[PDB]
RNA sequence: CGUCGCUACUACCGAUUGGAUGGUUUAGUGAGGCCCUCGGAUCGGCCCCGCCGGGGUGCCCUGGCGGAGCGCUGAGAAGACGGUCGAACUUGACUAUCUAGAGGAAGUAAAAGUCGUAACAAGGUUUCCGUAGGUGAACCUGCGGAAGGAUCAUUA
RNA sequence: CCGCCGGGCAGCUUCCGGGAAACCAAAGUCUUUGGGUUCCGGGGGGAGUAUGGUUGCAAAGCUGAAACUUAAAGGAAUUGACG
RNA sequence: AGCGUAUAUUAAAGUUGCUGCAGUUAAAAAGCUCGUAGUUGGAUCUUGGGAGCGGGCGUCCCCGCCGCCUCUCGGCGGGGCCCGAAGCAUUUACUUUGAAAAAAUUAGAGUGUUCAAAGCAGGCCCGAGCCGCCUGGAUACCGCAGCUAGGAAUAAUGGAAUAGG
RNA sequence: UACCUGGUUGAUCCUGCCAGUAGCAUAUGCUUGUCUCAAAGAUUAAGCCAUGCAUGUCUAAGUACGCACGGCCGGUACAGUGAAACUGCGAAUGGCUCAUUAAAUCAGUUAUGGUUCCUUUGGUCGCCCACUUGGAUAACUGUGGUAAUUCUAGAGCUAAUACAUGCCGACGGGCGCUGACCCCCUUCGCGGGGGGGAUGCGUGCAUUUAUCAGUGGUGACUCUAGAUAACCUCGGGCCGAUCGCACGCCCCCCGUGGCGGCGACGACCCAUUCGAACGUCUGCCCUAUCAACUUUCGAUGGUAGUCGCCGUGCCUACCAUGGUGACCACGGGUGACGGGGAAUCAGGGUUCGAUUCCGGAGAGGGAGCCUGAGAAACGGCUACCACAUCCAAGGAAGGCAGCA
RNA sequence: AGCCUCUGGCAUGUUGGAACAAUGUAGGUAAGGGAAGUCGGCAAGCCGGAUCCGUAACUUCGGGAUAAGGAUUGGCUCUAAGGGCUGGGUCGGUCGCGGCCGGCGCCUAGCAGCCGACUUAGAACUGGUGCGGACCAGGGGAAUCCGACUGUUUAAUUAAA
């Protein structure tokens, strides 16, 4: 179920999985030893990364990507793609003439690892600059905080 | 020629980028290898850096391995099975990274039959009786008998492999780039791997 | 561009081979070397521009191809071979041998040293390597690698390299309390003991530095190259000793030396 | 103030599937290069013999002169099948820009022609808006408005 | 009838203070310049025209240019002078 | 020794008005109303006070203090001591200090170019016997965004209520 | 220097404009004694171009046997100047111009842990021809064509650091697994323990694949390093084991064997330097008489691929059905190469910045190409298109946006 | 629809034989040109099916409209894509492979086997560019006049306005 769905076999490389000629059922209890990493900057590699049965190469909590540069935040506006969302960064660009500001935004597509469950729209989300991961997407979601506004 | 550039295609929004420069030696694309199975044929290519690149166009053999047993005899690649990308590359027998391929079992057989000294497939007593016991029947004993009785239970194989060795062909998957590298290197499909790809093959043919 | 650029316009030329707007179009361009183009002194500038030893470029050509000039005791015939922080430049038929320490304003001195003190030399370290078969490598700021270093040498520390041998001889880890000349930016060729550094992950790290008189500049780490255990620089310093006098003070102190001096 | 009269200049409308350049490109065709598959002018080398000479143990190692299998790898040009970028050419589409035009209708000039006299004084008919309808021209008349009036009132 | 109170329609009066002026409890708080915000004008005509778009069954509605020409057109109040 | 006209453009233009125009009549406020974006949005939350040093027995100006938490984390057989980590500055906006900011240009240190535009040298020591000394090539700005560190005045923004620290 | 004056009206106060004013920016009108600085075919036509030139190179150290000249002197190959020719570099910088280009150039900022790098620096280099083996062309010599070119026909020679080839080395010596086996202790013997092993196969710095363990290094390894199994990108990995000029030596020792300095090219691992490249964040002119755009002709994403230098809808296949928008997209325009600055200027702006400094682009226009580290290179070529020269009519040579 | 065939029906539509003249009536085809043809393009041919692409002026906002204008189409070998039907209550007990009870299971993401029509898309290969190959089968455009459209009409010369 669930994991091997696509066509080619999806597997964490740097775990070779088989060797077994001993008792204690078949395979281990974890069964597959799961490659995960700590990322850095203190963000807790979340539970569902380590627990998770799942597999996405582009997740930093379970695969090959390096986070390495510019850390930002935005808000989640659309989750209609698969393993990617759109965030929307708001601001004041300043004119000097007119000694005031105007609101702006540059929405930004961004990888969203499915470890990182129960996200919604109107959701504060922090992102790391990553490898240029798809055509638009250079950023990867690191800590969703769902915070400002509404409810647990 | 056949470039590789962000320079031409639309922007995120859908506006059309104008050009900028000409194509530069840079965003350079060569045509494909789409390497086959025949007697070896590889052309070099001169690339960026200086440096070179071993584009295989005919390729017969691979340096490609057990996972578990921890060996890798060099072996003939007999035939392509399915390739997840696309279903011309199967038919045309085009080896590319993550092709599933049949290969010769023979060089893997012939070091159990050294090491743990227990057969594969099943036979009456034609090859087995003259040659296995020619590998067995000791006149050293003591140290060795202890040794490949310490090579214990776990001279063992999964049924799924055990099967294939009857046939003298193993399922394996390419992990090098024949077009980039120059070789058709890989692992043996072993255990979990080995079970879609059969079930893919089975479901595919019907 | 197509290839790499083998040329340098005067003006674009950094602020310190100290060149003037007239006299030419081009500046000399460091031939590639150990030191980065922007933090150099192409030999040529010593000779005609700093010492007034030669006059022109051809005068310098005729110097270095007698083979008098020895940049760290190894003879250079390239008029544009780049020197930079912590070099030697022995003349030998003269017995002068200078360094290349920068002044308090950051503009490479004409600071003469002994015949001794042309052996010891300093070098900051850029990385530990672990090369192959566990043979460990340094990378000095002057692009020496030195195999087989003492395992307690870490990154950003300095080495008291010999010269005729290469090699290393004793060394200074980068703690608090030791002595720093600054090799980048603004507080440049300014000298003082550390105090405290501010580790940041990602963006490179800040280093607070106190000096003799008690003036705290800070810097990015990658500009600080150290020079002693603490209030004891192993090298001779330039007159001024990277203290840096406010234009106000400098003005008056220069002018106050004047009149009383006779 | 307007029609009307004459003269001059702008842009307008305008029958003419009006003309010209540019940019996209739908469709076709498609130079040359680049890749792939062949090819094989040829050129060797390896070799196999005939005969001969020098050195070695009939045989071998070298040498000389001839011949032939052109055996089997290498190099290898001209060429040809395919594929890919693709100028170019041909026909459509769009949009941009720019202009040719019989004849028609404004404005302006502008500024002194004729016929009136619309407006400003209660402008002789308070004036004006919108709408409508009319009329040689200002115009006129309905209806509803407006006072920017010609009444801040009409005398319980 | 006589008061008060809220919010309505209004009146007079005044050297607040405004206001080119006529006037204005507000058009007051403005070189002592900014409480919030919407619309919208930049000499007069050409012109609310041409063209384009759109709505309308259509009158028409809405959006809405330029070349050209033009020196004032205009507003408030003053004396005139003619009704 | 220049001086004229040709026109683009700036002040002049309080005639494009952010600062900073105007809308009874002068050109001008939709016929009226609803209303999504945008802009804009009352008040309300640590203080008075303490302890000292310093100006003018006490009173009145002037300064370092009473960021909290942690010590779950380092260590400068049981330790402390507190820095190393993080709760993190609710989450910013704001402000101040760093660092980084190519030169030329600019602002502007230094300088008998004979002055000046300039130039960056020059100055000196010297009767040259010195067979040579001495100093420069200053500095400030460098928007916004980005990076760092103080402050918490105001503006948002957050947290416990079908229970939770 | 915070700024005004003329003009509507019998006269007034306004709105408002016209007209003055100064600088700056470009025309040319006239005049011109000295001297110092000093811009210059950008706007129109990145239109066209006569001609003249703008990119060659030798130390002692890659070949040199031109008879060129000497030498100084030979016979021994050299000797020493040395015209040519092969070879290695460069020619990838500079110079010019701004046609295009509106988040595109570009600034600042960051990334490369999603990469390549000639050169310089530092390093590192021992597995029967090495007392170097083979072979082949240019100059050179001769015989040739064509009308003509920076056109070659063809016969002899002859070099190499050009092109191939491939050896001593190292230790029948050492260490991985295999091991003909063997010995001793223990055991009734099986078995348990201690040993020791001829002979095989391996006998690596790089390569690719596979696996295993966890000296040093980061906020950030799926890194470096280490262990095992393999292969050979194989001629087209490397070194592995490369060639000149100075010629100077010592030998428990006589002529061999050891040694000395310089260079040149290698190179592999590597560092480094000039970079180059592709990414992050944030930054632009006008326009709605442009409101929806984008999507089987990749639009956004996932998966798997091919290609490249690398991550990447760079491309293919199969899936999903996305992404942007009045915080004004999308569409159109520019008398738009982008910055750094300029003249203006009470404070705030306004326009200009083709302008020497930085960044980009293009050599009539496009495309493709060789070659190269490095170029899609125009002082290369290949066509086409677009231009244009000589002609013996068969053919040939054309690119000033190098300087004149 | 056309065209070829079984069942069923005929025997060429009131005669035959021999040639292949002119005129005819039915069919065909033409180099180069291409309406010059006549009163006039009178007849015929161009077009023609499907799939894909694509689409004007004008409007009664339905249409126009198969507008216009393009591409493809064979045979062969493949691939891909479209559905039905049945099956777990297994473990224990007990009763006769069957039932009943009770318990666990509970594919509730289904998976397994067994059936059977058809289509559609894409890819090779392949043939002297042939492929809607027999037949079926809209020539198009720009205008004016009339009549709103459907229909009807002078049976034996007018179908129109
Ligand atoms: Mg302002
Ligand atoms: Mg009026
Ligand atoms: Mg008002
Ligand atoms: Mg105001
Ligand atoms: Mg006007
Ligand atoms: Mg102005
Ligand atoms: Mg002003
Ligand atoms: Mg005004
Ligand atoms: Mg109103
Ligand atoms: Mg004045
Ligand atoms: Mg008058
Ligand atoms: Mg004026
Ligand atoms: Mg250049
Ligand atoms: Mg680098
Ligand atoms: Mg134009
Ligand atoms: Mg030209
Ligand atoms: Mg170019
Ligand atoms: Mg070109
Ligand atoms: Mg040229
Ligand atoms: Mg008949
Ligand atoms: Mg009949
Ligand atoms: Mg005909
Ligand atoms: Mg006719
Ligand atoms: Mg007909
Ligand atoms: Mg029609
Ligand atoms: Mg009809
Ligand atoms: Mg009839």
């Amino acid at each position: 179920a669930d994991i091997q769905t696509e066509r080619a076999y999806q597997k964490q490389p740097t775990i070779f999985q088989n060797k077994k000629r001993v008792l204690l059922g078949e395979t281990g209890k974890e069964k597959l030893p799961r490659y995960y990493k700590n990322i850095g900057l203190g963000f807790k590699t979340p539970k569902e990364a380590i627990e998770g049965t799942y597999i996405d190469k582009k997740c930093p909590f379970t695969g090959n990507v390096s986070i390495r540069g510019r850390i930002l935040s935005g808000v989640v506006t659309k989750m209609k793609m698969q393993r990617t969302i759109v965030i929307r960064r708001d601001y004041l660009h300043y004119i000097r003439k007119y000694n005031r500001f105007e609101k702006r935004h540059k929405n930004m597509s961004v990888h969203l690892s499915p470890c990182f469950r129960d996200v919604q729209i109107g959701d504060i989300v922090t992102v790391g600059e990553c490898r240029p991961l798809s055509k638009t997407v250079r950023f990867n979601v690191l800590k969703v905080t769902k915070a400002a506004g509404t409810k647990k | 020629g056949i470039s590789r550039d962000n320079w031409h295609k639309r922007r995120k929004t859908g506006g059309k980028r104008k050009p900028y420069h000409k194509k530069r030696k840079y965003e350079l694309g060569r045509p494909a290898a789409n390497t086959k199975i025949g007697p070896r044929r590889i052309h070099t290519v001169r690339v960026r850096g200086g440096n070179k690149k071993y584009r295989a166009l005919r390729l017969d053999v691979g340096n490609f391995s057990w996972g578990s047993e921890c060996c890798t005899r060099k072996t003939r690649i007999i035939d392509v099975v399915y390739n997840a990308s696309n279903n011309e590359l199967v038919r045309t027998k085009t080896l590319v990274k993550n092709c599933i391929v049949l290969i010769d079992s023979t060089p893997y057989r012939q070091w159990y039959e050294s090491h743990y000294a227990l057969p594969l497939g099943r036979k009456k007593g034609a090859k087995l009786t003259p040659e296995e016991e020619e590998i067995l029947n000791k006149k050293r004993s003591k140290k060795i008998q202890k040794k490949y009785d310490e090579r214990k239970k776990n001279a063992k194989i999964s049924s799924l492999l055990e099967e294939q060795f009857q046939q003298g062909k193993l399922l394996a998957c390419i992990a090098s780039r024949p077009g980039q590298c120059g070789r058709a290197d890989g692992y043996v499909l072993e255990g979990k791997e080995l079970e879609f790809y059969l079930r893919k093959i089975k479901a595919r043919k019907g | 561009a197509r290839g790499p650029k083998k040329h340098l316009k005067r003006v674009a030329a950094p602020k310190h081979w100290m060149l003037d707007k007239l006299t030419g179009v081009f500046a000399p361009r460091p031939s590639t070397g150990p030191h980065k183009l922007r933090e150099c002194l192409p030999l040529i500038i010593f000779l005609r521009n700093r010492l007034k030893y030669a006059l022109t470029g051809d005068e310098v050509k005729k110097i270095c191809m007698q083979r008098f000039i020895k940049i760290d005791g190894k003879v250079r015939t390239d008029i544009t071979y780049p020197a930079g922080f912590m070099d030697v430049i022995s003349i030998d038929k003269t017995g002068e041998n200078f360094r290349l320490i920068y002044d308090t304003k950051g503009r490479f001195a004409v600071h003469r040293i002994t015949p001794e003190e042309a052996k010891y030399k300093l070098c900051k370290v850029r990385k530990i390597f672990v090369g192959t078969k566990g043979i460990p490598h340094l990378v000095t700021h002057d692009a020496r690698t030195i195999r087989y270093p003492d395992p307690l040498i870490k990154v950003n520390d300095t080495i008291q390299i010999d010269l005729e041998t290469g090699k290393i001889t004793d060394f200074i880890k980068f703690d608090t309390g030791n002595l720093c000349m600054v090799t980048g930016g603004a507080n440049l060729g300014r000298i003082g003991v550390i105090t405290n550094r501010e580790r940041h992950p990602g963006s490179f790290d800040v280093v607070h530095v106190k000096d003799a008189n008690g003036n705290s500049f800070a810097t990015r780490l990658s500009n600080i190259f150290v020079i002693g255990k603490g209030n004891k620089p192993w090298i001779s310093l330039p007159r001024g000793k990277g203290i840096r006098l406010t234009i106000a003070e400098e003005r008056d102190k220069r002018l106050a030396a004047k009149q009383s001096s006779g």
